[PDB]
């Protein structure tokens, strides 16, 4: 936009959906879980114990409350899937997380309301 | 009921029968571990569990007997294996089986005081790492401190911890 070509200027991405406007909100749910992944390499392997449920969550929760830290989500919600952990699924090696969270909004339209008064003309400008 | 006693005791170690020379066993004496409880709104105490007390199964022999001798002191605790028997008779003659299988550490064997015209009774201990009482050919008990069972009727009373631990 300025300058002999200064900056970078749009910030949406080819989106279709208003949900996924901003690449903001694409690039932070994409690396929230490439952190989340490389870091839980240990799940794959690690053969399903009683608290292999409950040492993920505590783990997922650990590395997200370190992203919350420097400010890449704000408050998010870790929990195992209490309605899709079957024992059929267990035996088939499947085991559910459900990890909602909320991304830092870019500040796209800063509005500035500018106006020109009167008001202070008599409060200066005079012998008061 | 029927009047009903021990008449016949039998011992087996590792598969090879006592059947001369075992005049005296011991089953383990199965205490829980009480603390007396006394505390707010309350005259006496009420004695909650803590879990088992320890274990031991004492017998006898009062021959040599190697094949008892040679299980002391082994580095394998839990190595001496053992089957407590006896036949409790009852009054119109139906002998009621009582068989302990038991595991675990022969802690220590006391030979005692040799007199010459006396008869001479080496006394064993052993530590009970694993102890299963059936009567009748039924399970009344199920210890096994090491993966934490506690069977009183088939019932596992500690599934309540196991899940509480995770174990």
């Amino acid at each position: 936009i300025r300058d002999d070509g200064y900056r970078l200027w749009g910030n949406r991405t080819l989106s279709s959906d208003s949900k996924w406007a901003f690449v903001t909100r694409v690039r932070t749910m994409d690396l929230v879980m490439d952190a989340i992944l490389a870091g839980h390499k240990w799940a794959v392997d690690r053969g399903i114990t009683k608290t292999y449920v409950k040492d993920v969550t505590e783990g997922l929760r650990a590395f997200m409350r370190d992203l919350k830290n420097q400010g890449a989500v704000i408050n998010f919600e870790v929990y195992a899937d209490p309605d899709l952990n079957s024992a059929s699924q267990l035996a088939q090696g499947k085991v559910y997380w459900n990890i909602r969270f909320t991304d830092v909004p870019p500040a796209e339209n800063p509005n500035f309301r500018v106006e020109v008064t009167d008001q202070w003309l008599t409060e200066v400008l005079d012998v008061a | 009921m029927i009047p009903q006693t021990l008449t016949n005791t039998n011992l087996f170690i590792d598969g090879v029968s006592f059947a001369g020379d075992v005049p005296s066993l011991t089953l383990p004496k199965l205490a829980v571990k009480t603390e007396q409880y006394r505390a707010g709104g309350m005259d006496a105490p009420v004695s909650i569990d803590m879990g088992l007390e320890a274990m031991e199964a004492k017998f006898s022999t009062n021959g040599a007997r190697r094949e008892a001798l040679n299980f002391f002191g082994l580095a394998d605790q839990s190595a001496f294996n053992g089957v407590f028997r006896g036949s409790f008779k009852g009054q119109k003659g139906a002998s009621v089986p009582v068989v302990a299988t038991l595991r675990g550490l022969l802690k220590e064997v006391d030979p005692g005081d040799w007199k010459a015209g006396e008869k001479a009774e080496f006394k064993y201990a052993v530590a009970v790492s694993y102890y299963k009482l059936e009567v009748d050919g039924r399970e009344v008990y199920e210890i096994d401190p090491v993966n934490g069972v506690r069977a009183i009727n088939g019932v596992d009373q500690l599934a309540g911890m196991r899940n509480d631990l995770g174990l």
